[PDB]
């Protein structure tokens, strides 16, 4: 049983005014959702399809098509390691293997206790500070492996 | 700019009404493709269409939309402000004004410098880039991102 | 335009693209992506041409066909070397993941992958990794989900969504994951789902009816037929094996229905197949039943007929003009009733009175998505007509078209012309009960009483034409929505009015026909529609004859001590208890059936007759088009026991048997001259195909494929002997593959499409002159009349406003696609897709009766206390209860009529 709160459905809403289209606030409604609860449940999708006037189909086309939409439950926080080119000549990979060596999981899993969700990402747009990775909002530069398990300690 | 009257209704009191918007994206490199992005700011699916029609004539909602980059929308202004001759006479090559150029990846100063077009990748890589880290030799390059 | 392919010149259409411009000149160019019906996007990238800009070019570029423009001056290479490696490298990328799934896929020997993959010369494999996978989803009962099979051409959501407007399936995922299908478990609610199974090019969406009992495609029996669960006419091709009906597939008819049947059509032809049917004639003696042979059955019925002071016969809309004539020239004109009820008849003739005498085109189906502005009065279109509703939604969709016209856009380019129309649209206005399929893309939905449908009707007609009679106490916001009608009705070129018999109100039809009277004085290039309730309603009301009425009362007062029932149960047009005791009065009661009815229980004769399957007739559809339908299979090649004839043979030896003491058997051709010299009115029959001594250069047509199979182990368990091939006297199509299906042939009915490298649905483009055109030697049928040159006169007979009264439930009728047609509710595979029986309630009025949603009340309809489920309607008028018409127990004779004592109980 899901239900919007009135905060993600006032925020739906003033996103729809922003275009000629509902349509066009499908993403927006999804990340709204996940804003507020991590990711985006199953339910959600048909709440998001019913504010936005579209079919349940289009909307989870949508949040199936974009990498960022979460349609799987993830940690509180999650980590974006940055896995392109520049920051494979950077040496990404010790960055990896520091990660999975201090979380104790594999790309795409996610830690026992619900902390830590790790996650391969395309380049983050910060080449010339590579190797780079993200927690939530935070983008993290300059990483080296030796500096991954403090810098993740500060992440409750 | 809204605030100080740059942007919304009767901008600069000439009667032009513009209302811009940030709409934040969720990470597909498609998207970038500008058809695709017309595709993705519609909330569908960020493919790319068909061309022709351009956008120029059937786009974003099947309204004329011009796409443009962040740096050529900010060449516009000097453009506007310093004169058409200003900018053909910054440098005596075919491209005319000033691209953002760098070099990245083990170099001793990896970085983004504006730079004139028709300045060689040599100068780019030893007198801005600093030229390759120690013990290192250079190999290749890639002038333009991954997909060069 | 000219172009030229492979250094050959072509004069082609300059508005096609390349792909069906070379199709439709016999070149064979693989693709998956593209459609007839569906436009081009250049998704597989299969349809590769080398293209060169002059004469005098040899470098070249390799472009989409579904993608180029045919124009003027444009060369081509199919068989460039470039050209054909990329389209092997398509079909290579496109099997590098594909399952080896071919012997236990239903679409092998039918499918467009396996036809590209051999026309593309690809057969060996270089990849060595592995290959993706994907779990199923559940479909519901009529489609079967394989997503591994998928090669994402994009066909079945550009159908199912653009098409059809279905919303409940897409695409999910991304770059080589990508999923097509709904977003969870469940049925898919489209009514033309079943469209999928030949739209999709792979095995991902199968026929799960015919999965059940699968066979190949070349071991199949087919016939050219017509469907015969609604009036609308569209062409299938039926095709068996071993007996027993094994699947219905879309027979291409370029005027009526092309690519597309609806789901009711498509799946509800299982009661061919039940166990209980008739397969021999039975007597019945006191409590015995004797099994009779056809001379012993003939003789004996004869006799007591003789014997009889007057015989009557009750034809049905259920059986074909043929059997209906031969029962009328059994019993003779007068004595001859139609099996309708008297309201059901005068709808029906007031319908073919506004079809043949109004005036005003009544358009094929095909035509229907040509126009302009669509006014529905009473009728459910998508329950009760469904083609018509996805030919409405394409008319519909004609806005978007005009607008990319108006931008230079090619008509095949169909994502820029959806692009730019956005959500524009032509006007649609649906009037009913309660709320539509149809009201997703409908301008506005009345929902009202059929009087107060009637009365907006006549107003629309009235503010179109101030000659119409007007009607009075009409409220300013009904008023304001009056005006937006008329104002887009009278700004449409093309306007179309449907109605049809289904509302059940004479007043409905009429205010139909005082709109298209208003338009058409207008100087309007006005069509109409009326849309009946069986396959041939049309042609009974052609043929005419009292009601179900007049014959219960000859029986009930004893004036008709004989009563022959053609392919008619009684039940469905007459209260059961008066039917039963009408029929219980009568010595002697004749049943012409196909199914176990109930009024076998009395009958004292039952003559197994044919289904449309083991049956040849014609058929007259909703606008006036007879058609013929041939016969599938013989029912006595395995079971030599089965006595299972046409209706009109039974009745023809039983006429002549009864005056000259001799059984014949007749044929067909014999039989339709009967009817084209004795019913003018039905003389276009004759034209609807050849007869049966038509021949293709001196060969007939086969039933079956040329590598049909088994043919001395098929019946060998049976016996060691092969028997003949049974015989066809009466058409012109053999029962064996000893016969001709050339695409090239010069004939109009064809049982199924088949080419050398075409195995598929897609082999339909040989047969046609354009690909998406008609077929290349006509479609068939032929319209019994013309639109006449004067039209009617102005009905002013304006019904007043509904008004409820207390103790007085005026019955609204609530049909289904899957349960109000009598033969394909008794389909099993119907029964799950069918809705649980139900009555519909205001919330007000279940307010009163203090009952809520799901509580059981009952109601008494002429002594028939029955109860039923309460479901709350939101837009249904307080004052009525909705029934679902058709079901078990609630005849469609009950639309617009009255309910007593309705408690909960
Ligand atoms: C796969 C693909 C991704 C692209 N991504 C971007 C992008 O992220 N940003 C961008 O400005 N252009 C991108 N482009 C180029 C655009 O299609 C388009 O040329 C550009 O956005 C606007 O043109 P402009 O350079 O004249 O401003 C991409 C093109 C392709 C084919
Ligand atoms: S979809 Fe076609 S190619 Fe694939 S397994 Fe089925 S029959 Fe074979
Ligand atoms: S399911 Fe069938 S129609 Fe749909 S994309 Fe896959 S192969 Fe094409
Ligand atoms: S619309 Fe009517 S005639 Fe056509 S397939 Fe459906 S039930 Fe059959
Ligand atoms: S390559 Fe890693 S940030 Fe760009
Ligand atoms: S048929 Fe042309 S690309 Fe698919
Ligand atoms: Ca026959």
């Amino acid at each position: 049983a899901f239900e919007l709160s009135a905060a993600e459905r006032e925020a739906i809403e003033h996103e729809m005014h922003h275009y000629e289209d509902p349509r066009a606030a499908s993403i927006e409604a999804l990340k709204i959702v996940q804003k507020q609860r991590g990711w985006v449940p199953d339910g959600a999708i048909h709440a998001i399809a019913d504010v936005l006037g579209i079919p349940a189909s289009d909307v989870e086309g949508v949040a199936t098509f974009y990498s960022q939409i979460f349609r799987q439950p993830v940690g509180r926080h999650v980590i974006r390691y940055c896995d392109s080119v520049v920051c494979h000549i950077n040496g990404y990979q010790g960055i990896q293997a520091a990660l999975e060596k201090k979380l104790n999981i594999k790309p795409g899993q996610t830690t026992f206790d619900g902390r830590f969700t790790l996650l391969p990402t395309c380049c983050l747009g910060n080449c010339d500070k590579g190797p780079n990775m993200m927690i939530d909002e935070d983008t993290h530069a300059h990483l080296t492996p030796e500096a991954i398990p403090e810098l993740l300690e500060r992440y409750k | 700019a809204t605030e100080a009257g740059l942007l919304g209704k009767n901008i600069m009191g000439t009667g032009f009404d513009f209302e811009l918007f940030v709409h934040t994206g969720a990470g597909r490199y498609i998207c970038g493709e500008e058809t695709a992005l017309i595709n993705s700011l519609e909330g569908r699916r960020a493919n790319p269409r068909s061309k022709p029609p351009f956008p120029a004539t059937s786009g974003a909602w099947g309204k004329p939309t011009c796409v443009n980059n962040v740096e050529t929308l900010c060449n516009v202004p000097a453009i506007l402000a310093n004169g058409v001759e200003w900018y053909q006479n910054i440098s005596k090559s075919k491209d005319a004004g000033t691209k953002l150029m760098g070099f990245s990846g083990r170099v001793k100063n990896p970085g983004l410098w504006e730079l004139p077009f028709g300045t060689t990748a040599r100068e780019i890589l030893e007198d801005y880039a600093g030229g390759m880290r120690d013990g290192l030799k250079f190999k290749a390059w890639q002038p333009g991102g991954a997909g060069t | 335009a000219t172009i030229h392919v492979d250094g050959k010149e072509y004069e082609v259409n300059g508005a096609d693209n390349l792909l069906e411009a070379c199709l439709s000149l016999g070149l064979d160019i693989p693709y998956f992506c593209w459609h007839p019906a569906l436009g081009s996007v250049g998704a597989c990238r299969q349809c590769a041409v080398k293209q060169y800009q002059n004469a005098e070019d040899t470098r070249g570029r390799l472009v989409m066909s579904c993608m180029t423009p045919a124009s003027d001056g444009t060369f081509i290479s199919i068989d460039d070397e470039e050209a054909k490696q990329f389209r092997e490298s398509v079909v290579e990328w496109l099997m590098t993941n594909h399952p080896h799934d071919c012997p236990v896929c239903e679409e092998g020997g039918n499918c467009h992958l396996q036809d590209m993959t051999v026309m593309t010369g690809h057969s060996f494999r270089r990849y060595r990794f592995t290959k993706r996978t994907h779990r199923n989803q559940d479909l519901g009962p009529f489609i079967s989900h394989e997503m591994n099979r998928c090669i994402a051409c994009y066909r079945c959501v550009r159908y199912y969504k653009d098409y059809a407007d279905g919303t409940d399936l897409g695409v999910y995922g991304a770059h080589d994951n990508v999923y097509f299908g709904r977003p969870e478990d469940g049925t898919l609610e489209s009514e033309f789902s079943g469209n999928l199974v030949e739209i999709c090019p792979t095995g991902v969406f199968t026929d799960k009816t015919h999965s059940e009992r699968y066979n190949r495609k070349w071991d199949m029996q087919f016939a050219p037929s017509i469907c015969q669960q609604c009036s609308i006419g569209c062409n299938i091709s039926p095709g068996e094996r071993y007996g027993e009906l094994r699947r219905i597939e879309n027979r291409y008819n370029g005027t009526v229905n092309h690519y597309f049947l609806c789901d009711r059509g498509r799946f509800g032809y299982g009661y061919v197949n039940l166990k209980d049917r008739p397969r021999q004639p039975v007597q019945r003696r006191g409590d015995d039943f004797i099994t009779l042979n056809a001379e012993q059955a003939m003789q004996g019925a004869a006799d007591i007929l003789r014997q009889s002071k007057k015989v009557i016969g009750i034809g049905s809309p259920r059986a074909s003009v043929e059997s209906n004539f031969a029962l009328r020239e059994l019993v003779g004109e007068e004595n001859f009733y139609t099996g309708i009820a008297h309201g059901e008849q005068e709808r029906l003739q007031l319908a073919l009175k506004v079809l043949r005498e109004g005036g005003i085109y009544t358009p094929a189906l095909r035509e229907i998505e040509s126009y302009d502005a669509v006014l529905v009065l009473g009728e459910d279109v998508t329950q009760t007509g469904a083609r018509v509703a996805l030919a409405v939604r394409q008319a519909v969709k004609g806005k978007a078209r005009e607008m990319a016209a108006a931008q230079k856009v090619a008509d095949w380019q169909i994502a820029a012309i959806l692009n730019i129309g956005q959500r524009a649209k032509h006007p649609l206005f649906v009037t009913n009960v309660d709320d539509t399929r149809l009201d997703d893309i409908a301008a506005w939905t009345y929902r009202a009483p059929v009087e107060d449908q009637a009365r907006l009707g006549f107003a629309i007609a009235h503010a179109l034409d101030n000659s119409a009679p007007a009607v009075d106490g009409i409220e300013p916001e009904l008023q304001s929505k009056i005006d937006v009608i008329v104002q887009a009705l009278a700004g449409a070129k093309k306007p179309l009015i449907i109605s049809g018999t289904n509302a059940g109100s004479l007043e409905v039809i009429q205010a139909a026909a005082n709109v298209a009277k208003a338009l058409k004085g207008r100087g309007a290039d006005v069509g109409i529609t009326m849309i009946a309730r069986s396959v041939n309603s049309m042609g009974l009301g052609i043929m005419g004859g009292g009601s179900l009425e007049e014959a219960l009362t000859e029986l009930e007062t004893g004036r008709a001590d004989a009563v022959v029932v053609l392919e008619n149960d009684l039940h469905r047009h007459a209260s059961a208890i008066r039917v039963n005791a009408a029929l219980a009065k009568a010595p002697l009661v004749m049943v012409v059936d196909h199914q176990r009815t109930a009024i076998m229980e009395n009958a004292h004769l039952v003559l197994s007759a044919a289904s449309f399957a083991e049956s040849d007739g014609t058929v007259i559809n909703n606008e006036g088009r007879a058609q013929r339908f041939f016969q599938v299979y013989d029912p006595a090649y395995y079971d030599s026991k089965t006595v299972m004839l046409e209706s009109w043979r039974w009745l023809h030896s039983l006429h002549s048997t009864l005056l000259s003491r001799e059984v014949d058997w007749t044929q067909l051709d014999h039989v339709i001259d009967a009817v084209v010299a004795k019913i003018p009115e039905l003389a276009g029959i004759k034209d609807a195909a050849p007869d049966a001594t038509f021949r293709i250069r001196g060969q007939k047509l086969a039933r079956e494929p040329h590598r049909y199979s088994g043919r001395t182990a098929m019946r060998a368990n049976i016996s060691v002997h092969e028997p003949r091939q049974p015989q066809d006297i009466d058409t012109m199509f053999t029962f064996s593959m000893e016969g001709n299906n050339q695409p090239t042939a010069h004939r109009s009915q064809v049982p199924f499409a088949w080419a050398p490298g075409w195995n598929s649905p897609q082999a339909w483009n040989k047969f046609q002159d354009e690909v998406g055109g008609k077929l290349r030697f006509g479609d068939p049928g032929v319209r019994l009349f013309e639109t006449s040159e004067n039209g009617l006169d102005y009905f002013t007979s304006v019904p007043a406003r509904f008004q409820p009264q207390d103790g007085k439930w005026r019955i609204a009728p609530y049909y289904h696609l899957f349960g109000s047609d009598e033969l394909s509710q008794r389909a099993p595979v119907f029964q799950s897709r069918m809705p649980q029986p139900y009555i519909k309630l205001n919330p007000a009025d279940a307010a009163k009766l203090g009952v809520n949603a799901g509580t059981r009340v009952s109601f008494s309809y002429d002594g028939n206390t029955v109860t039923l489920p309460v479901e709350i309607a939101e837009g249904l008028t307080a004052g009525q209860v909705g029934l679902p018409m058709g079901m078990s127990g609630i005849a469609p004779v009950l639309a617009g009529a009255h309910l007593e004592d309705l408690k909960e109980a």
